[PDB]
RNA sequence: UGCGAAAGCAGUGAAGACAAGUGGCUUGUCGUUCGUUAAAAUGGCCUCGUCAAACGGUGGAGAGAGUCGCUAGGUGAUCGUCAGAUCUGCCUAGUCUCUAUACAGCGUGUUUAAUUGACAUGGGUUGAUGCGUA
């Protein structure tokens, strides 16, 4: 791996806390420096540096990096054959961009590439170019509709433009505008058929000697990916069935391959024989985050050689620029034809005037092997960050989630949320609680139904084996606003202690002799108010329970899991009522526990029945965050200290877009800001590892942590036999 | 790519009085033979060594059973009274029976007509004879002398001991299994008096204070015995000479007890007791003696026995009545020249250097409403759901299928009146169940909501939503009356 | 199997159950069938137990409850539980037996310290066939 | 850290017995005993002894003299053993121990050799220590360990001789330097304010606190870190801490100094010689639940004011999230300079107490979150205006508007004004279920009724609501019953509460006959209001007309 | 959209361009813009081995047949003024008796527990016009 940030050799293109749209747009294989002799990648960027780096041995204290002189434009993609390269470039109502093709040189002098200029078009909507790179279509949108052609750019062997309205249907002109969108298109190496998939779901192969189209008809929502085959016989196509089909276009057959988990946005055929298939999915349970798995493929037995996947969290809102993917209609977990222009500008609204900017995740740690848990919709995502590749993945629910790939009508549901799961402290249970949702339109609509679960697994596999599941816990129609796992006293750290927000609490704990996890304690006050401010701590002896209900952070004994009282009342502080609503009811030792609400944050000793210091909150911490998201805000240790977390939506000269990140331990107690560090994105959560470390994860979901004759004989014969 | 993950079962949660494994295992005991006898079984063994026959004892015949067929192979009539006890020996070569005249004989087991010996012992009537379960040349009789004595069975005329001490009508015998010098008898006056044989033997080394008269005794460890009299058993640690659990779950007095030992069961080990009043009982002596399944007979259950740890065959449980009848239950267990043409297809694979395994094991075959799940025939689904012997449970997890993942009213479109009555004449029984009645209820409110005009034209529906309306009521009756009862449940607090 | 091969959700044999298994923590009345209900009790006998409560004459009932012994009323409430848990048309014509035995040994089991616990069946049993109540409601309207 | 506080030879046996503990007395021949009787004969007394032990049988004890060895005593039978000398000193502080367990010659000066528990037993001299002011025995794994003011440490087994540990340690001459409750370390007891607690087994110290008040003999008692320490010029007998499945409540250990505190159990009756009365009845240190009674150590309160995330280029707060108003500047001066322009000349008006805490209070009177205060200072100047002077407008107004009142709520059933009062249902957040329960039961038939049933359902647990309505009459449910069959839902249940809360059987008939007439009648009408809200072709021949 | 609990409480436009229908008019649309916190083109998901027989755990409304045997009900035909008859009236539910737990589901690769056995996993010709047991 080569770091951006291991290196000032190239960390110097970014390290801005705002500034950081610049992206590595090409990658090429051999070197533009000198030709003809390759172990190392030549990367283009969108701005126009042309970086030589090196993978092969230890990487270099200097790149050979150029950097292109240009106009304002900004590097779509390079085209790279025999000899000759060009290169793509966009421009400047009605909003849409133009393409323009350069051709590079560098033999004069050894920092600049002389550019060309080749062709321009001055309205683009749509692009796409052969798996060679040899010729490349578009459109055009010159008027009474749009209008496509296809250009040749390393010689003069074809071009040719023609309106669309010749392309399409006659039947279809009067019907739905998904029945006119194009929506992919493709092109083969000859340049005799060219593959236009809509919005509706069909595909039309038009044969570019003549114009005649032949129309294939599978997929029931829209397409989104296309490609041919090398040879123009077969054509991989994807759209939002999870399902890649590949046609034999002699005879109209495809062969399926029906679950990828991740919608299909790209594939491409990628060897020289064709033997791997590169494809990219899209992921889209989650609409908080636009988050693609990359895979490719071996098109022998159509295994998955070599699927990469980053982390997979799943924020409270949408977070910048993020568009789900277009489809043929408005749903939850798409946006429409039309609505796509309509729903950035409101989500731009939405960032700019709007008041929550809450973008917080949960996440845990397994206390055995440490590799952190990232809790997906309806599954999770099992990711061990010493290596920064995922374990594995793993579906919770009894969802659709995986034995149908979801389309048009049927995209309005959405799969149980995994809202908490917990280990316990000896690492061989995990504790899961999420909420079906029912679908619409039938008289169970309207009551979510709540599901605790209680998985364990040995050591050596990587799956969870379920071994009971409460469905209703703590009654019907009620939630569980907080679960904890036990310290390691009461049952060896096998119990559970959940919490409702009518301030009722249950304790859940494993038994041998019934070989289940099942239920021993309950307290169950029925007020009739309601509030999900509710927080918990229990005491490493296993003694008292610290019930932080909202301005009722009352204590509980756990001899007959009532209200603390003893009888001599030696001003036995049973309660502690504070200002406003709580969110963190944090004990750091057994001595003393820090408090924090959205007002303040205080700090509380129980071998001195009293509070001892407070910050405020609520500058930093006003409605900001969701009333229950103090706790992934902000943690602590065992034993040395906790951490404080705050955000700043910095603005222009109104806030914007960005954000920084102020982070700040203190030890024991709220004493002293012994850590006090600014990091250039907004961040979602922090935790202990077990350790002494604590590691944070950021809104581009980087982790981070804050811590303590003979040898030319032998060359010329290794280089023989190379 | 993924397999395609299969159609879960609606499981709802679970409810009391479920089926525990140990009760599952003991449940399929079946086909219940009857046998009637003359007389009242007061006594019944099994063979030890290759267990597979059982003695029982009717009034002056003995007839060994075999458990391959269940009816009587072998018969031993030639008594003068009544015959009261018969046992194996522990290696199965022979056999003991004790009479109404003092008179043991005993016989090869296997062959009726060589009596072997007969011992002429005291006077009264003997009533317990066995050997020992260590020793192969000792047997314990025990008679209405209060006396029981350890014969040889080389020298029947004079025992080797005579165990004395006892003041009532001593019963029982056992001995204990590890120390073979312990006999443990028990008599009509409570008091499991037990013998150390090295010593005089007059006088019983500890006595055991069972209060009620005991029937039975055996030892289950090395180093506790369970005595049966009275309505109670009392298990009895010897070395700590203490009484440690006991149970009197029956109504009249528990006749016999015995003892199985690390046999294929989820119960690693089992005692099962017959106490007089139709109940044959089994408890489990690891989690404290807890009963876990019990069977009913026609009469007072006199004896009973079950077929040894080592059985290796067809496993019999045998309870005799008093009223002179027997019931048995048990659980039962091309061309050479072609084929050296087509000869290495069983070979494996031992010598080779890589071995390369991706055939797919195959799985459950899919049934019809989960193939017309996996093919999107939602329609077909529910035409499958609704078929005559379909599982309730299964009726109502495509049910659930059809709602969760699809839509209702998708799977409903193209009724009418005869395609339309299995959903609802489903529905009429499904709207009783707390598992179904919610499911119910969607379904029904969406098929009232697309078909309202078929309410109005097909009078063949009409009376069936009438019927329909009839069981909400009901069943909103016993929903309003339940919460009655919670309420005045909760007064009690 | 793939290692892109997301693992799919099994139940396998886990029990499923509900937040509601709180299962830790001179003669002049009538000749009445109450000897053997006492001695079913003790027991655990479903046939004589059958016997016992097929009848269903109210006053009968009554007096057999309340001749019945209070030290073995509460594991009569048990089996009744259990029974109307498994079949639901037998809450009929057996809840009479367990409104009737709250109501006539009444200090007994307001004594006794735990009867969600020890009646946890009847909790659940009384909780599952009473939550249902408001959908029904907007059945039959 | 303190334990519950109260109360202002064989160490483990109980009463019942005649002589299980023998001990020297002050001002007599030598020593005496206690019972529950048995003899105390001459085991050659008559010297300067102290400290007294026994053989751990009470058949063979030890009047541990000074006469630098001892011999077998007789209160059993009356006949003695034979006994032997090695030191020649002083054996008035011998430790006998069971079948060769830990005896040797340690009379007074340092000059321990080896031996067993018999008359002539003897081992290896081991003599080559230091002279230790504080040597001692312990049994983690059988030693005697020996601290100096020659300074010096160190730490021998009474199995083999094993020497183990040898250092210099300088402890001064403290109040108590005696090994913990477990044994593993060695609490350093200092003079006037301070117990250090040192690692008994590399010679390094592992905790060293001050102390929370006056105390001069301590004792370890059978506890995880816990001993129980009495005063010089006092009675004063308290306990702390930094067998153990079930606690040592009583005669696990004894070494008291206070007013002859001899033997002290919980207890602690039967003294040697004084028979006098008896104290605390605690057990030993149990887990968690001692920590709220024993809060001391530190009585050093004071008042927190809310800090900051601490300014360094805070001028880059980059769109805060505050409304209008940027930073809150407390001045807490100025609020301790409010309490005195609240103590002021208005007596009943309002330009001297009220204006003065609006001003202090900045705000549209009737919103929090304007908050800088202390409920310490809220209270005393709660009470500065529950003084001299409730009819003022603004402050108590704006603050009962306010979390923290700490139980200055009683008399808000005594006062009745009608705003004030629906005010002090409806934003008080402590007002406790003794008066909401008599304002519940004290109806005029009013609305009142209703907005406190809102707060007696919302704001407590049910077991806590009916444990307490059981302490009421029955006319006052009689004429709420009537109440609510004559002249809603929160009420219902409340109903219900109140009905659970009456008992079982001791009611009447015409009474519950009209509750269950209404009762039923409300029944129907739920019914059908519920059902109300979920309440919300062509032939062969026919003959029309067309147009002309 | 905002706030909140899972209930609910407040609040919902203008320009530009194009097409169609009748330079204008009228409507609809937008891979055009500003502001507000604001359904459809006959079109659906792969193979890699099936079958039979056991075994271990998990649930079960049990899967199904009987006995006019009890117990509670619900209801019908004809007659008969009703009383009441003939169908030895029918059905439901509970009970009583039974059986391979018959029922369903998950596994048995290594697991807390639990698996073995068949088969050339081809090609060819019929097999649908050759069937009545309604």
């Amino acid at each position: 791996t080569l770091k951006f940030a291991n290196n000032s050799l190239l960390s110097g293109i970014f390290l801005q806390e705002e500034e950081n749209n610049e992206s590595i747009v090409k990658i090429l294989l051999g070197d533009i420096t000198v030709p003809q002799q390759a172990h190392l990648i030549t990367v283009f960027t969108n701005n126009g540096h042309v970086i030589v780096l090196n993978y092969k041995g230890k990487l270099v204290e200097s790149p050979k990096h150029f950097k292109i002189s240009l106009a304002d434009e900004k590097l779509a993609n390079v085209f790279h054959s025999e000899g000759n390269y060009r290169i793509l470039t966009t421009f400047k109502h009605n909003s849409l961009q133009s393409y323009r093709l350069y051709a590079l040189t560098f033999d004069d002098a050894k920092k600049q590439f002389e550019v060309a200029h080749q062709a321009e078009w001055h309205n683009v909507i749509l692009s796409n170019i052969s798996s060679n790179g040899k010729l490349l279509a578009h459109m055009c949108k010159d008027v009474e509709h749009k209008s496509i052609s296809v250009v040749s750019l390393f010689d003069d062997s074809v071009n040719l433009s023609f309106p669309l309205g010749s392309i399409l249907s006659s039947q279809t002109q009067s019907l739905s505008y998904n029945t006119r969108y194009v929506s992919s298109m493709a092109i083969d190496n000859m340049g005799q058929q060219l593959a236009v998939g809509f919005a509706s779901g069909v595909i039309s192969i038009v044969s570019l000697a003549d114009l005649q189209i032949r129309l294939l008809k599978w997929h029931i929502d829209s397409v989104l990916s296309l490609s041919f085959s090398h040879d123009g016989s077969y054509l991989l196509s994807g759209g939002w069935e999870k399902v890649m089909s590949l046609w034999q276009l002699e005879t109209n057959s495809q062969q399926f391959l029906p679950r990828l988990n991740g919608i299909i946005i790209d594939c491409q055929v990628l060897g020289p024989q064709g033997n791997y298939y590169s494809l990219i999915l899209q992921m889209t349970e989650n609409n908080s985050n636009s988050d693609y798995q990359f895979l490719l493929l071996n098109a022998s037995d159509l295994t998955s050689k070599l699927s990469i996947n980053g982390p997979l969290p799943v924020f409270n809102s949408t977070i910048k620029h993020i568009q789900q993917p277009i489809s043929a209609m408005n749903t939850k977990n798409s946006n429409s034809i039309t609505s796509l222009n309509h729903s950035k500008k409101k989500q731009s609204r939405k960032l700019i005037k709007s008041r929550r900017q809450d973008f917080t995740t949960n996440v845990e740690i397994n206390p055995i092997n440490k590799n952190l848990y990232f809790p997906h919709i309806s599954a999770v995502q099992i990711f061990d960050f010493y290596k920064n590749e995922q374990v594995n993945y793993q579906y919770l629910t009894s969802g659709v989630n995986n034995s149908m790939g979801k389309v048009r009508f049927e995209l309005n549901l959405q799969d149980p949320i995994i809202t908490d799961l917990k280990f316990t402290k000896d690492g061989q249970w995990m504790i899961t609680y999420e909420i079906e949702y029912p679908p619409n339109d039938l008289l169970s609509s309207k009551d979510l139904t709540h599901i605790l679960k209680f998985w364990t697994k040995n050591d050596n596999e990587t799956n969870w084996n379920l071994k009971t599941k409460v469905i209703n816990p703590h009654g019907i129609s009620v939630p569980i606003t907080k679960i904890l796992p036990s310290p390691r006293s009461v049952n060896n750290s096998q119990g559970c202690l959940t919490a409702d927000n009518n301030g009722g609490l249950k304790f859940w704990s494993f038994d041998s002799h019934e070989s289940n996890w099942c239920l021993k304690k309950i307290s169950l006050p029925n007020f009739n108010h309601f509030s999900n401010s509710v927080s918990l701590a229990w005491s490493q002896d296993g003694s008292l329970i610290f019930h932080g209900f909202d301005d009722k952070l009352q204590i509980l004994d756990f001899d007959t899991f009532k209200k603390f009282e003893s009888l001599e009342n030696t001003k036995t502080v049973s309660e502690f009522t504070l200002d406003s609503e709580i969110q963190t009811v944090k004990l750091i030792n057994d001595t003393n526990l820090i408090v924090a609400t959205r007002t303040t944050l205080n700090a509380i000793n129980l071998l001195r029945g009293q509070v001892i210091n407070s910050f405020d909150l609520y500058p930093f911490v006003n409605g900001v965050y969701k009333n229950g998201h103090m706790d992934r805000l902000i943690t602590c240790d065992e034993r040395t200290g906790n951490i404080a977390l705050v955000i700043n939506q910095q603005l222009t000269d109104v806030p914007t877009i960005n954000y920084k990140s102020r982070i700040i331990i203190f030890d024991s107690d709220l004493s002293t800001k012994l850590g006090n560090f600014t990091h250039h994105e907004y961040i979602s959560w922090i935790g202990w590892n077990y350790d002494t470390d604590f590691i944070f994860l950021d809104i581009e979901s980087t982790l981070g942590v804050v811590g303590t004759n003979s040898d030319i004989f032998a060359e010329q014969l290794h280089k023989l036999s190379s | 790519s993924t397999a395609r993950p299969r159609i879960i079962t609606s499981k709802a949660p679970l409810l009391p009085q479920q089926t525990t494994p140990e009760q599952r295992y003991w449940r399929q005991y079946t086909s219940a033979q009857l046998v009637k006898e003359h007389n009242s079984v007061t006594h019944i063994s099994f063979n030890p060594q290759h267990p597979h026959d059982f003695a029982v004892t009717s009034s002056t015949r003995v007839q060994i059973f075999s458990s391959r067929t269940r009816q009587v192979i072998k018969t031993f009539s030639r008594f003068k009274d009544v015959v009261y006890s018969a046992s194996f020996r522990s290696d199965g070569k022979l056999l003991c029976a004790g009479d109404a005249t003092g008179l043991v004989s005993v016989y090869d087991s296997y062959n009726p007509r060589t009596i072997l010996l007969s011992i002429n012992a005291s006077t009264h009537p003997t009533h317990v004879t066995k050997f020992h379960t260590q020793d192969n040349k000792i047997l314990a009789t025990a008679s209405d002398d209060r006396v029981t004595r350890l014969w040889d069975i080389s020298n029947a005329y004079e025992p080797q001991l005579e165990l004395t001490g006892a003041t009532d009508y001593v019963r029982t015998l056992s001995f204990i299994p590890a120390a073979p010098h312990l006999v443990a008898t028990g008599s009509y006056d409570g008091l499991i008096r037990l013998y150390d044989t090295r010593s005089s033997g007059s006088t019983p080394i500890y006595s055991l204070n069972h209060d009620q008269p005991v029937e039975n005794v055996i030892a289950v460890s090395p180093t506790q015995i369970v005595s049966c009299g009275g309505n109670n058993f009392k298990v009895w640690d010897l070395t700590s000479n203490k009484k440690l659990y006991e149970r009197g779950n029956f109504n009249k007095a528990v006749t016999c007890l015995d003892y199985v030992e690390n046999f294929d069961s989820p119960m690693q080990s089992a005692l099962i007791a017959s106490s007089l009043d139709g109940h044959v009982k089994v408890f489990d002596p690891l989690d404290n003696f807890q009963v876990k399944f019990g069977w009913k007979f026609s009469g007072p259950v006199l004896s009973c026995a079950v077929s040894p740890s080592t059985a290796q065959g067809n496993r019999h449980l045998v309870a005799g009545l008093s009223s002179g009848l027997l019931a048995i239950r048990t659980k039962k267990k091309k061309s050479n020249n072609f084929q050296r043409m087509m000869r290495g297809s069983e070979y494996q694979g031992d010598q080779e250097h890589i071995i390369h395994n991706d055939k797919v094991r195959s799985q459950r075959r899919m049934r019809a409403f989960e193939r017309n799940i996996n093919q999107f025939k939602w329609s077909e689904a529910l035409d499958n759901a609704f078929v005559p012997g379909m599982a309730k449970e299964l009726t109502l997890t495509v049910l659930q299928e059809l709602r969760k993942r699809g839509k209702v009213r998708v799977a409903l479109y193209g009724r009418d009146e005869s395609t339309l009555e299995p959903l609802l004449n489903w529905c009429l029984k499904g709207i009783e169940d707390v598992r179904s009645a919610s499911i119910v209820a969607d379904w029904v409110a969406v098929v009232l909501e697309l078909y309202g005009n078929t309410l109005e034209s097909s009078p063949v529906l009409q009376e069936l939503m009438i019927d329909l309306k009839t069981k909400v009521r009901h069943e909103i009756h016993k929903s309003k009356e339940a919460q009655r009862i919670e309420g005045m449940l909760q007064l009690l607090t | 199997k793939d290692l892109a091969s997301a693992t799919n959700y099994v139940e396998g044999n886990a029990r499923v159950t509900s937040g509601d298994n709180f299962k830790h923590v001179t003669a002049t009345t009538t000749g009445t069938v109450t000897v053997i209900l006492s001695q079913a009790l003790q027991s655990n006998d479903h046939s004589l137990l059958e016997t016992v409560l097929n009848n269903r004459d109210e006053r009968v009932i009554r007096d057999t409850i309340f001749r019945l012994k209070p030290a073995l009323a509460v594991i009569l409430l048990e089996r009744l539980a259990e029974r109307i848990a498994r079949q639901t048309h037998r809450q009929g014509p057996l809840n009479v037996w367990v409104k009737w035995c709250l109501i006539i040994h009444g200090g007994y089991l307001v004594s006794i310290p735990n009867l969600m616990s020890t009646l946890s069946s009847l909790h659940s049993t009384l909780k599952r066939r009473s939550d249902l109540l408001p959908r029904l409601l907007a059945l039959d309207a | 850290d303190y334990v519950q506080v109260a109360d202002g030879l064989m160490v483990n046996k109980g009463n019942y017995t005649l002589n299980v503990i023998t001990k020297a007395l002050e001002d007599t021949t030598d020593t005496s005993n206690d019972h529950l009787d048995n003899k105390a004969y001459t085991g050659s007394d008559e010297f300067l002894s102290q400290y007294k032990i026994k053989a751990k049988a009470k058949v063979m004890s030890i009047k541990i003299d000074t006469k630098n060895s001892l011999v077998i005593a007789i209160l059993q039978n009356g006949l003695i053993e034979i006994f032997d000398f090695k030191l020649t000193l002083l054996h008035s502080f011998d430790i006998s121990y069971d079948n060769l367990k830990y005896a040797k010659w340690f009379t007074e000066n340092g000059t321990e050799y080896v031996f067993v528990l018999c008359p002539l037993q003897d081992d290896k001299v081991c003599y080559k220590l230091l002279e230790l002011t504080d040597c001692g025995s312990g049994e983690s794994s059988p030693i005697k360990e020996l601290s100096s003011t020659i300074i010096e440490g160190f730490s021998f087994e009474n199995s083999k001789l094993c020497y183990q540990f040898g250092k210099l340690y300088k402890l001064n001459q403290g109040k108590i330097y005696i090994y913990s409750l477990p044994h593993c370390q060695l609490q350093q007891v200092i003079e006037f304010p301070m117990v250090d607690k040192l690692s008994p087994g590399d010679d390094l110290i592992s905790f060293q606190p001050v102390s929370v008040n006056r105390v001069l003999l301590t004792v370890n008692n059978v506890i995880y870190l816990l001993d129980l320490l009495h005063c010089s010029t006092l009675s004063q007998r308290e306990l702390t801490h930094v067998v153990i499945n079930s606690e040592k409540s009583h005669n696990s250990k004894t070494i008291a100094i206070g007013i002859s505190t001899k033997n002290g159990p919980n207890p602690t009756s039967s003294l040697e010689i004084i028979n006098i009365d008896v104290g605390t009845n605690t057990l030993k240190d149990s887990l968690g639940k001692s920590f709220q009674v024993g809060n001391n150590d530190s009585s050093v309160i004071l008042k927190p004011l809310f800090d900051d995330k601490d300014i360094n280029d805070k001028r880059v707060k980059c769109n805060d999230v505050s409304g209008d108003s940027s930073v809150p500047v407390l001045h807490c001066n100025e609020v301790i300079e409010k309490l005195s322009a609240l103590q002021d000349n208005d007596i009943t008006s309002f330009d001297d107490i009220f204006f003065k805490e609006l001003k202090i209070k900045e705000e549209h009177y009737t919103e929090k979150d304007r908050y800088i205060s202390d409920p310490g200072f809220l209270n005393k100047v709660l009470d500065l205006i529950f003084g001299k002077f409730p009819k003022t407008l603004t402050f108590l107004l704006t603050h009962p508007l306010f979390p923290l009142s700490r139980t200055r709520n009683l008399l808000s059933l005594l006062r009745d004004q009608p705003r004030l009062f629906k005010q002090a249902i409806v934003t008080c957040p402590n007002l406790p279920l003794n008066e909401l329960l008599e304002e519940l039961f004290s109806i005029r038939n009013r609305e009142l009724l209703l907005d406190i049933s809102f707060r007696i359902l919302q704001d407590f647990t049910r077991d806590s609501i009916k444990q307490e309505m059981k302490k009421l009459s029955k006319l006052d449910v009689q004429n709420f019953i009537e109440f609510i069959t004559s002249g809603s839902t929160q009420l219902f249940q409340l109903l219900s509460l109140v009905l659970d809360s009456i008992g079982l059987f001791s009611l009447e008939g015409a009474l519950l006959e009209n509750l269950t007439l209404y009762i039923d009648k409300q029944v129907e009408i739920a019914e059908r209001n519920t059902e109300l809200w979920n309440l919300i072709a062509l032939p062969t021949y026919t003959m029309e007309y067309l147009d002309i």
